């Protein structure tokens, strides 16, 4: 199965991707509206 | 924290 | 009359900060107001302990949280009011506003770093200390 | 603009997929490191009550 | 006119959910009362919305 | 004072109920929904007992609930809410009424 | 005693009264709906 | 959705991102945890979403949806009483600030009627909604909201300011009579008294004095300041701000959020196990505050202005990444430990329990302390 360290990497990767996408959404929404 | 005696 | 939004808002925010600063714990649990180090130097924070605290701790944390919240509010709502008062000349406004907002961000960073240091005192192995 | 609305809709779908991934990944440390077991004290009883529902019927539960 | 047909469909959903609830008060199971409701509701959800759209 | 506002309001009320016919149907229904509740309460008093409390409540609450739903309809029908039309405010009423009737026929057992 | 092993409503007289009220309300509500969609204003 | 009802869709996305990985919620919802809170705190947000959608719009359908989800919570968890006292309170405040409308009458009366008649169907709850103090606030606001509506009918015809204190005096009179009525009834013995844990939330020293089993369980104890950080890093300083920002621009939704925030902050301070109920509002409040900041510093639409916007937005993006890291570390270190197997593996519990399961008579009885009853 997936190891513990790989699970940690997957959790942090998902979190960073989520935050960046939300920031991009806010930037586009504020600039365009 | 759980339903147990401290 | 006294039914003004600002008064009720400040009172409610102050109550919230007091509660999130373990004000109630200082009362249900009677805790020595402060302590004394090897030199007799008053130790504000009971160190390397996570579920115990002195009562000066609540006041210090109230100061930290209140300052941080105030700086956020100032950033969102009070930049122009501060520019109107501190620099009423109005020869330049954009540059002055930018300077004031950058200083507000810098101070938010400084206070958050202070908060993290004070947390590490309570738990001495916190990986992310923001120094 | 229609293009901007389409962009926003697609972006929200991708953001939500990321959110679901983040939540589940953060929750699976105990199941990845030891095994799939019920933890704590109360959940134990809850588990028993579900095996009694699932094995007999809703009326007998 | 044609709207009369939708009107009858509306009345039939309205009385028919009540018939279901009475058939439930008298002993039938919750699962039967939950499948009967789905069957009656779907064509009733179409014909009632249609009556209300036409008449108003 | 009060004895004057009385006639003023009676005038206004009867004016409205005559102008719009439907605003009389609801009113009649509401009036009788009061009577039925009162009858049930009188029964509970005449016998000084409320043995089937489930049943008593299932019979009293269906009246209170129907009354309040009718009044919500009459308020949404005299002056429509911004995003809800007269139609949608009748379909929503029907759905809520049906749900109330079910939980009340389940309570009485 | 299980939920279905109690005496049913139609066997208690006090329940007779309350059932009568519930039925009168359901029937009057059906009549109300038919009349509200029929009668023009 | 709930945040999308208070500000915008962007703030909603921020709130959802915060709640997904927030250590405070994660603590009681890790894979394996199967207590009531797992689904309960989901239904709470759904119920609140429908309530706000029902109160601002004024629709019967959304109030019925709120009532049905409130029934689901009543059937799922035992802390439904929070909703039973938060939805009335919001309504009560809206009456005092003078913001009564017809949308309010409609929404509240429909929620109360359907929700109360439906929450008396769970066998555990029984007839508590009509004869217990914890469920009496709602009933007050149910009766009161009917005087006030008559008020409006009889506001228009008097058509003068004579009615102003004609209304205030009436309000005070009813308000007094009811509390006395409750007191009298409670003394007579018809209405049940406040439950034995809710009173403890006001009389903090009460538990030890009488109930000796409530004061032994670690869950019901106060919390020291560090815990409000270990669980909601960064958000904890940014929440008190969001509350002030929502207070400068009062709307009915905001009145709701403010009441929620105050009450839960007090309760969370007084008892540890009630921190979970505070985690959703914190996220929502943080989501508003950060969103407001972003709205003044992300719209790139001038050297000094660009520099300032980048320095501010960059600082907060840094704090967001720090949030992700802190949350993941906290989840791994503290909240992901199993209980049946102590890490070294020490398998003594399961070993003994399996021996008892395999080499003992099926009808035998085991006498141990209460803590280990369920596990056995
Ligand atoms: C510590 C503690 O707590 N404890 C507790 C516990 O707890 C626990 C839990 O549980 C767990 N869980 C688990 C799962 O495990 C855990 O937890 P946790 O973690 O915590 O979780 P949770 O909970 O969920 O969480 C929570 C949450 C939170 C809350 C949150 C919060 C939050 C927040 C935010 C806050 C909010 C709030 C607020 C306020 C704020 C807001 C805001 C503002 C305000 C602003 O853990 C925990 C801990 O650890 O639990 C348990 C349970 O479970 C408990 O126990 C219980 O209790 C109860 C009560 O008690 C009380 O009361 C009593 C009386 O009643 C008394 O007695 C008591 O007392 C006691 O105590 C004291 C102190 O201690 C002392 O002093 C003394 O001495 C004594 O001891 C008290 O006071 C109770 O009751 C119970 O018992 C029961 O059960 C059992 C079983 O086994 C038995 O045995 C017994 O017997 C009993 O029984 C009863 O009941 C039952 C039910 O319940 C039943 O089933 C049975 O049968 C019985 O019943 C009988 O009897 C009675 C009397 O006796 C009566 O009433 C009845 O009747 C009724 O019912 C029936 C049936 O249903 C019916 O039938 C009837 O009806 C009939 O009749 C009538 C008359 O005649 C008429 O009217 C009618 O009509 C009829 O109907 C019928 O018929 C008809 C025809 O004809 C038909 O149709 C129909 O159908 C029918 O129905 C009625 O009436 C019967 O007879 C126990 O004990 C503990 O405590
Ligand atoms: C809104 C949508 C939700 C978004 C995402 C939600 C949740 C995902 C987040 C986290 C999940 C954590 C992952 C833990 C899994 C542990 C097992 C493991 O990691 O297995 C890994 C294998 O991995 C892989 O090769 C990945 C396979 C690539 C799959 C391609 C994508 C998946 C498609 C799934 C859906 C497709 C349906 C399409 C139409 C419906 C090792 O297993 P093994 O060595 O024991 O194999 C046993 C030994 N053999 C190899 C001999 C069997
Ligand atoms: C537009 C029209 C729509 C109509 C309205 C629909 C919804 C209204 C909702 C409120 C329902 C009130 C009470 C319902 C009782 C149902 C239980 C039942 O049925 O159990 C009853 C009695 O057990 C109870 O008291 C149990 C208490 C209720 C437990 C409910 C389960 C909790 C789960 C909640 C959500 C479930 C979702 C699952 C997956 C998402 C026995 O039933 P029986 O099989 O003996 O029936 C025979 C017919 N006798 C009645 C004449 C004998
Ligand atoms: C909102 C609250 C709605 C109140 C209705 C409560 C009904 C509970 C249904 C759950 C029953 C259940 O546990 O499922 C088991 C398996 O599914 C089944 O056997 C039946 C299939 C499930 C269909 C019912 C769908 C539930 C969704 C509820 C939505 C209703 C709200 C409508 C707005 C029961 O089965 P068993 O093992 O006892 O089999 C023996 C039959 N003799
Ligand atoms: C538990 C309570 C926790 C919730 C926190 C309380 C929030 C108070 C909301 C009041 C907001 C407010 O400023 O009221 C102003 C006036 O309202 C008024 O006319 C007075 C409102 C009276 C409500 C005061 C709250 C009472 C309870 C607090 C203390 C109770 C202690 C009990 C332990 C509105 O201002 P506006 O200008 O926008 O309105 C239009 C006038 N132009
Ligand atoms: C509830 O009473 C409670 C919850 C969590 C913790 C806790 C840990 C418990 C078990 C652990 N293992 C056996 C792996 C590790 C734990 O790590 C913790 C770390 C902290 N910090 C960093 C302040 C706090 C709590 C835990 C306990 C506990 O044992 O202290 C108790
Ligand atoms: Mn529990």
């Amino acid at each position: 199965m997936i190891s513990d360290e790989q699970l940690n990497s997957l959790a942090i990767t998902f979190g960073i991707v989520m935050m960046t996408l939300i920031v991009i959404y806010h930037a586009v929404d504020s600039t365009m509206s | 924290y759980a339903a147990a005696t401290s | 009359i006294i039914s003004s939004r600002i008064i009720w808002a400040t009172l409610s925010t102050f109550f919230i900060i007091c509660m999130i600063s373990a004000y109630m714990f200082n009362q249900i649990r009677n805790t020595q107001l402060a302590g004394v180090g090897p030199k007799g130097e008053v130790m504000y924070f009971l160190p390397n302990e996570f579920q115990h605290q002195f009562a000066i701790e609540t006041q210090v944390m109230v100061l930290i949280y209140g300052t941080l919240a105030a700086l956020v509010v100032v950033l969102v709502k009070g930049i122009q009011f501060l520019r109107s008062h501190l620099y009423p000349e109005t020869k330049k406004a954009y540059f002055i506003d930018a300077i004031l907002a950058s200083f507000c961000a810098l101070f938010i960073y400084v206070f958050f770093a202070a908060l993290t240091t004070v947390f590490t005192i309570k738990s001495p192995a916190y990986p992310f200390p923001l120094l | 603009s229609c293009v901007l609305s389409v962009f926003q809709t697609i972006l929200k779908l991708v953001i939500f997929v990321a959110i679901f991934g983040a939540a589940i990944s953060s929750r699976l440390f105990a199941v990845i490191k030891f095994e799939s077991i019920i933890h704590e004290f109360d959940p134990w009883f809850n588990y028993r009550a579900t095996k009694y529902l699932v094995n007999n019927s809703f009326y007998k539960f | 006119g044609v709207t009369a047909v939708y009107f009858l469909g509306f009345i039939a959903t309205i009385v028919g959910f009540e018939v279901i609830f009475a058939r439930y008060y008298l002993g039938t199971s919750i699962f039967e009362t939950l499948f009967s409701s789905l069957y009656l509701g779907a064509p009733g959800l179409l014909t009632s919305t249609k009556f209300l759209r036409s008449f108003g | 004072d009060f004895q004057e506002t009385f006639k003023t309001s009676k005038r206004a009320y009867f004016a409205q109920i005559e102008k719009y016919p439907k605003l009389k149907l609801i009113d009649t229904f509401c009036f009788f929904l009061v009577l039925l509740g009162v009858i049930q309460c009188t029964f509970i008093i005449l016998i000084r007992d409320n043995f089937p409390f489930n049943a008593f409540l299932a019979g009293f609450i269906i009246c209170v609930g129907q009354f309040v739903l009718l009044m919500s309809l009459r308020l949404q029908l005299c002056n429509s809410f911004p995003g809800i039309s007269k139609n949608r405010a009748f379909a929503e009423f029907i759905v809520a009424s049906l749900i109330l009737h079910f939980v009340c026929l389940h309570f009485i057992n | 005693l299980a939920n279905d092993e109690y005496p049913r409503s139609w066997e208690i007289s006090n329940s007779w009264v309350y059932i009568s009220a519930i039925c009168g309300v359901i029937v009057a509500w059906i009549f109300f709906v038919v009349s509200f969609v029929t009668t023009s204003s | 959705e709930f945040t999308k009802e208070i500000k915008d869709a962007s703030a909603g996305l921020l709130a959802a991102g915060f709640i997904a990985i927030v250590p405070g919620y994660i603590s009681r919802s890790v894979a394996g945890s199967y207590d009531n809170e797992a689904i309960a705190i989901t239904l709470l947000m759904v119920t609140f979403m429908f309530w706000i959608k029902a109160q601002k719009t004024g629709s019967i359908m959304h109030a019925t949806c709120a009532a049905l989800f409130y029934f689901y919570m009543v059937s799922a968890w035992g802390g439904y009483v929070f909703i039973t006292n938060l939805i009335p309170l919001h309504v009560f405040l809206l009456i005092l600030m003078g913001r009564y409308s017809s949308k309010l009458y409609s929404a509240y009366t429909t929620w109360y009627a359907i929700g109360t008649v439906a929450s008396m169907q769970i066998p555990f709850v029984g007839f508590l909604p009509i004869r217990s103090n914890d469920h009496m606030a709602a009933l007050g606001v149910f009766g009161l909201i009917q005087i006030v509506a008559f008020g409006d009918f009889v506001k228009g015809q008097i058509s003068t300011a004579k009615f102003k204190v004609i209304m205030m005096v009436s309000l005070f009179l009813i308000l007094v009579l009811g509390v006395v009525g409750l007191s009298a009834l409670t003394y007579m013995g018809l209405i049940a008294p406040w439950t034995g844990r809710f009173y403890s939330l006001w009389d903090t020293n009460y538990a030890k004095i009488h109930i000796p089993i409530i004061a032994s369980v670690s869950e019901h104890q106060p919390v020291s300041w560090p815990a409000f950080f270990f669980d909601t890093h960064f958000l904890i300083w940014l929440f008190p701000a969001g509350v002030f920002l929502l207070f400068l621009d009062l709307k009915d939704e905001h009145v709701f959020v403010i009441a929620y925030s105050v009450l839960c902050s007090y309760f969370a301070g007084v008892m540890v196990r009630l921190m979970l109920t505070l985690t959703p509002v914190i996220c929502v409040s943080a989501a508003v505050a950060l969103s407001k900041i972003f709205d003044i510093y992300l719209d790139f639409k001038k050297p000094a202005a660009l520099l300032a916007k980048l320095i501010v937005s960059g600082s907060f993006i840094f704090y967001l990444y720090l949030f992700v890291f802190h949350s993941t570390w906290v989840t791994r270190t503290a909240y992901s430990s199993p209980s049946v197997v102590l890490p070294s593996l020490i398998d003594d519990f399961r070993e003994a329990y399996y021996w008892l399961r395999m080499n003992s008579d099926e009808d035998s009885k085991v006498a141990a302390w209460w803590d280990y009853g369920y596990q056995i």
